[PDB]
């Protein structure tokens, strides 16, 4: 195949010795070589590509791709800004972790010194909390490993 | 070498190959020869929007004054309108006034926004005398940036007050041209607007 | 400690084609629907030619795990589009699935067990 | 100080740490090798979004399967488009799409996938189809390519968009060449789109439900 | 095909400028390039080998 | 007091080894040191100034 | 890059690819971390066969003496037996004797082959006194080399003579461990022995 096309050419140059005209050897045969050339090229090049995309925790193995097909010069971002509510970004990364309220009210004199007061729950207590992450993301995933930071506030009247 | 839809790579196109052969027309050897002077922008942007014409509108009943504020659609537009998809630009307004033989004046400005009471002269003024020529350019600003919807349309308002009164009728004209369009234009040229569904 | 690399292998002739996914949760629970869309994935096209693969990383607390009936995950195959057929074709296509452990793995300590004996 | 919340307190006591805490940051040892992820990185991944329908009842210009605006990760019952975005109100993110249509060999028909970017979907007007063909699209020839790739950087008028309400891009799969049916073979090749999300920003908090 | 995959990548690096996290551009897209790559490779590589013992 | 605040910090840097993100150690704790700092400062600084015009 | 059964190249396997991505678990970045001291042979050969236990067997009726020569199957084996396919090795025998309060002796050795008359003490001896510990190591030889059938089994014999008699009962124990197994092992790991058909 490959050499045969160039044989059609070399025939063309066979009759090209005739400036007429010019020639390139009727009719424009000057290319019967083809575009590198009747082979293969892309379409059923298959494997002709096989793809094997990946995303977090999920692979997509697909056997017959077409093409990326992007619209114009996308250069996509990443604010912006301009600005769009200066808050950045946050969490989760950084919203899931912040101070949060966890407590209540009770007291007076009914309590002897060794009498318990207010027990605050295990790491479940961010989950069952109806606000921050301890609800959204941990209501997806099952496993948690994290440090802990506490401010306890008790204000009395002088 | 003969392309393949749903294949690589992008929205670009190509040189479309230097075939035929030659032959002598026949397929190629097409070289551009600029005929004009060359401004050549006739194919290019900017210039074309640089020209103007548009809306010939806004007749006027004399009684009384005030406004009404009119919504410039920007299109319209409706004569050269065959051209578009996109969103934005920083106008150039042309105003004309056909009225009492040199009797009266016309005050005008814009805009922004929703409503007001009010003294209009605050947000601006442009006292145009009777039978005179149609001249302004606005720049932009809040004008919340973010560009502009694109088919609102066209996000705006003009405010026209014909001051005193000369007891006869009154008429005005508004032409538009937007210059140095930043436009880009952006996301071209989606809104195919192939309506033709005229 | 180590993973259970899994293989699905689909057999059909060259004509017909189709895609299907593979869910696996590393805990795991009681069946337990489209959360299989939540968890791990791995798309499947058949094809020229098979077979396939999806792995798992070692997932658990502690470091060692017990090797008896304590715990492991959950596995479905999910048809998303059909596996089509032509008028001259097999009309019925299928799978085999075989796992193996490695290459990070290793075992700790002996024990008498057994399964009697076998 | 903590994220979004300052605590100004007037009468401190003492840090009061237990012994030599040196706290981490696995570990490892390992604790289920999966790291970490999101949100940062769980909120963004491919996800299923589609369904089944077909045959010959559809002329070429007859719509197919429209896939919803950015609300469609929120109201999705799985990934972030539920947990974190059911907290915050503001979203700015790119978009990455793989569309999958697999047929059974021996048939041919085209599928078209376009991403209108909020052009007042107006009435599209009836002759505008090409038109509809200038956009960041993808034309699947089902004879061969069994999947198709697409990437959309989002563009919208505003610099941010309300989570579920103000949207932006709407996928539409339109049919092209109603499908050919050799006698005989299955009547339904259905459709699927699986998405993924780029580096993603929520901002501007607000109470839970709203 | 070949350049298109690396276009999916170059998009990934499009959003990678965001260390978050890290990224590689959800979800591990950092490879949408595929394994050199959806083509061909071996199976029906045919001739895909022809032998001639 | 004084060293304790910087102990809250040094804990923060305890978990900062986690670029995530970035961090500074939820929630912006990066300052639990306070502004030099819960002491004193001016108000009842008294004598907190005494004047003597 | 996703393998293909009935395709190249060999029985090897691979790195199984460094996917996902990352992500952070999620597919890879699995690096081995040796937890133990590390002897690490718990996964390795040698050591494991180095341990012992096996057959707890060979009760003894007193009358009279002689033998009977017993066939050590080598498996069995039957406790740690879950492990194997292959053929060979150069044993290590453990012998134990529960009998008359320090009254009597036990002579033992092996083996080879078929039969004899005979004086056993020729082919060897190992006088083990009453209530003592279970200690021998044999080396090999004819023992026709060629390794050993693998499931004979297990090619052999032990010879046990309890000498004199103390008029009460007598009992013995035999444990095995084979050390430094050359084994290789060879032709692994054919004999899949997936019996489980227990």
């Amino acid at each position: 195949l490959s050499n045969v096309e160039t044989e059609a050419n070399n025939i063309i140059s066979g009759n090209e010795v005739g400036g007429e005209i010019i020639t390139k050897v009727a009719d424009d045969a000057s290319n019967l070589l083809g575009p590198n050339s009747f082979a293969t090229t892309a379409q059923p090049e298959n494997k002709d590509v096989v793809q094997a995309t990946t995303t977090v925790n999920t692979t997509n193995l697909t056997q017959h791709p077409s093409a990326p097909t992007i619209p114009f010069t996308p250069d996509f971002r990443n604010v912006d800004n301009f600005h769009s509510m200066a808050y950045d970004i946050t969490t989760g990364d950084k919203n899931p972790s912040k101070l949060i309220r966890l407590d209540t009210a009770s007291w007076q004199t009914s309590y002897s010194r060794q009498y318990k007061i207010t027990t605050v729950e295990l790491p479940k207590s961010f989950w069952d909390d109806t606000r921050k992450p301890a609800y959204g993301q941990a209501k997806y995933f099952a496993a948690v490993r994290c440090g802990f930071h506490f401010q306890v506030q008790v204000n009395v009247n002088q | 070498q003969s392309i393949s839809p749903n294949e690589l790579g992008l929205t670009s196109a190509q040189d479309d190959g230097p075939l035929g052969n030659e032959k002598p027309n026949y397929f190629l050897n097409f070289r551009t020869m600029n005929v004009d002077i060359f401004t050549v922008s006739h194919t290019k942007v900017d210039n074309i929007f640089g020209r103007a014409w548009y809306v010939a509108s806004h007749d006027f009943n004399n009684g009384d004054t005030w406004r009404q504020k009119l919504t410039f659609p920007k299109e319209g537009h409706g004569m050269l309108s065959q051209f578009f998809a996109y969103f934005t630009g920083e106008i150039n307004i042309h105003i004309l006034y056909m009225a009492e033989q040199g009797f009266l004046r016309v005050a005008h400005t814009y805009d922004t926004e929703d409503n007001r009471k009010t003294f209009l002269s605050s947000n601006g003024v442009i006292t145009i005398p009777a039978g005179e020529q149609m001249t302004l350019s606005v720049p932009f600003y809040s004008n919340k940036p973010l560009r502009t919807v694109r088919h609102d349309s066209a996000l705006g308002f003009l405010m026209c007050r014909p001051m005193m009164h000369g007891t006869t009728r009154t008429t005005a004209e508004v032409y538009i041209s937007l210059r140095c369009p930043n436009f880009f234009f952006p996301v071209p040229a989606p809104k195919p607007t192939g309506s033709r569904a005229a | 400690r180590g993973s259970l690399i899994i293989r699905l292998s689909i057999y059909a002739s060259t004509f017909n084609r189709g895609r299907l996914r593979m869910g696996f949760f590393p805990n795991c629970t009681h069946d337990t629907q489209l959360e299989l869309d939540n968890a791990i994935y791995t798309i499947c096209d058949i094809g020229s030619d098979n077979s396939f693969e999806l792995t798992i990383p070692y997932s658990f607390s502690t470091w060692m795990r017990k090797t008896h009936g304590h715990q492991l995950g959950l596995f479905q195959v999910e048809v998303l589009n059909r596996l089509t057929y032509n008028s001259s074709s097999p009309n019925k296509v299928h799978c085999i699935v075989q796992g193996r452990l490695g290459d990070d793995a290793k075992f700790f300590c002996p024990t008498g067990s057994l399964v009697s004996f076998q | 100080t903590t994220v979004n919340t300052t605590n100004l307190t007037q009468h401190p006591s003492a840090p009061t740490i237990p012994f030599t805490p040196d706290f981490r940051n696995v570990d490892n040892f390992h604790s289920m090798a999966y790291d970490i992820t999101t949100g940062d990185k769980n909120p963004s991944k491919l996800i299923r979004l589609d369904t089944a329908s077909w045959q010959t009842s559809y002329s070429r210009q007859y719509k197919i399967t429209t896939v919803e605006l950015p609300k469609s990760f929120w109201d999705d019952t799985r990934k972030p488009a539920y947990g974190q975005a059911k907290y915050f109100a503001a979203v700015r993110c790119g978009f990455h799409f793989q569309v999958q249509v697999n047929v059974n060999q021996g048939t041919a028909g085209s599928a078209l996938v376009v991403y209108e970017p909020k052009p007042v979907i107006d009435s599209r007007q009836y002759l505008e189809f090409g038109s509809l063909t200038n956009l960041p699209h993808v034309l699947m020839n089902l004879a061969e390519t069994t999947q198709a790739d697409l990437c959309i950087p989002y563009v919208a008028d505003t610099n941010y968009v309300k989570t579920d309400s103000s949207d932006l891009g709407q996928l539409r799969v339109y049919v092209w060449t109603p499908l050919s049916v050799p006698t005989g073979a299955s009547n339904e090749v259905d459709v699927t789109v699986m998405g993924s999300l780029l580096q993603l920003d929520f901002q501007n908090p607000r109470p839970y439900g709203e």
